[PDB]
């Protein structure tokens, strides 16, 4: 019951994190690179610097790890696994996480309302802000639902430790990568 | 309308997800605790004025002491949270939590936050503290680290039985309006 549902979180919260970022790249960052609207001088071709690599994240999680964790739906003790084959692609959180403070000095400094007038535009209840923060929230909290998961599977559950290991190192590799 | 950025820090130990879960759906979320909480926002009226009240929880990033600070940019207000049965997430007010927020974030408000309120006097975890030679925090321990750290308000809370929990939120938006 309690590792059901840990899994349905873990789930429920990666199909909101890919409509999450889906949401960021067709509004926030669609409005750059579309021309249909006048960019600030300040941010004109700097979309690099303010998404990062997020397209890339959220084409890892849209094309492939959502995918993969649905198979693991009703085999949660082996999910650490999961993390385990995609640890390599995890490694752009720590270019994403090294980005982010330049990303919010650019749209503080140089980009004045553009993206708010977006927002309201659109009716979004988050801000681009709200969004580029989403990738660092995302990759702090996997380790905290395998945490949960060993605290409620046999020990057929170091398919839990060796992920949970992966999902500990990216985030301090990534904490580690900044100034 | 006015648009606030509210920021929880604090210990594990305070359980900043579970808070924001019993305060945003008014209820403990009581069979499971999830670990999620995604930024929130919704219109409540504080003193007639309606506002937009913003939620990130940060709940994960505790290990990652230059990951934490990318959240702290443009916040209106912060909670600052301890559980009041954890003398050391009280301790780490001051050891952790106020240093970094006030570095990168000199002039923006402080609430000072004790959560477990309702196990303050429970046996079992009165008596689990005994065992470690500990008591839980008492109210003037929380006026005193508050009057230390400059936080604009001392407010002890309950996410399971909503004792105080809704005055949190409204003393935050207050600190900013
Ligand atoms: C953020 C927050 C939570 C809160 N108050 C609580 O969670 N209180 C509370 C009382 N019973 N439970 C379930 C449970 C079983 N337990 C055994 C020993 C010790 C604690 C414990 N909790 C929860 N106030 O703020």
């Amino acid at each position: 019951r309690k590792k059901e549902f840990i899994m349905a979180e873990l789930l429920q919260t990666e199909k909101a994190y890919v409509r999450d970022l889906h949401e960021c790249l067709e509004t926030y960052l669609w409005e750059m690179t579309s021309g249909v609207e006048e960019i600030p001088p300040g941010i004109l071709n700097k979309e690099h610097i303010i998404f990062g690599n997020i397209q890339e994240i959220y084409d890892f999680h849209n094309n492939i790890f959502l995918k993969e964790l649905e198979k693991y739906e009703q085999l949660p003790e082996d999910v650490g696994h999961c993390f385990v084959t995609w640890a390599d692609k995890f490694q752009m959180y720590v270019t994403y996480c090294k980005n982010k403070p330049d990303s919010n000095q650019l749209i503080l400094e140089h980009a004045g309302t553009f993206f708010d007038e977006i927002q309201q535009r659109h009716g979004l209840a988050n801000s681009i802000s709200s969004y580029l923060i989403k990738p660092v929230q995302r990759v702090t909290k996997y380790q905290l639902l395998l945490k949960e998961l060993l605290t409620c599977c046999e020990e057929g559950k170091g398919e839990l430790k060796d992920g949970l290991e992966v999902m500990l190192s990216v985030p301090k590799k990534a904490n580690d990568a900044m100034h | 309308m006015q648009a606030i950025k509210c920021v929880v820090v604090g210990d594990g130990a305070v359980g900043k997800t579970c808070l924001l879960i019993s305060y945003t759906t008014n209820a403990f979320p009581g069979e499971y605790i999830p670990t999620v909480f995604d930024n929130y926002s919704a219109n409540v009226m504080v003193d007639g004025k309606p506002v937009n009240l913003g939620l990130w929880d940060t709940a994960g990033q505790e290990d990652y002491d230059r990951l934490r600070p990318l959240s702290y940019p443009q916040t209106d207000v912060f909670l600052i949270c301890f559980s009041l049965v954890s003398p050391a997430s009280f301790e780490n007010v001051r050891a952790k939590w106020y240093p970094e927020v006030r570095h990168h974030c000199p002039n923006t408000p402080i609430i000072l936050v004790g959560t477990k309120l309702d196990l303050r006097d429970d046996k079992d975890t009165i008596e689990k503290l005994k065992e470690k030679k500990l008591t839980p925090i008492t109210y003037p321990q929380g006026l005193a680290m508050a009057k230390e750290i400059g936080a604009v308000k001392y407010l002890e809370c309950s996410a399971l039985t909503q004792r105080g929990l809704k005055t949190v939120f409204d003393e935050a938006i207050r600190a900013v309006l």
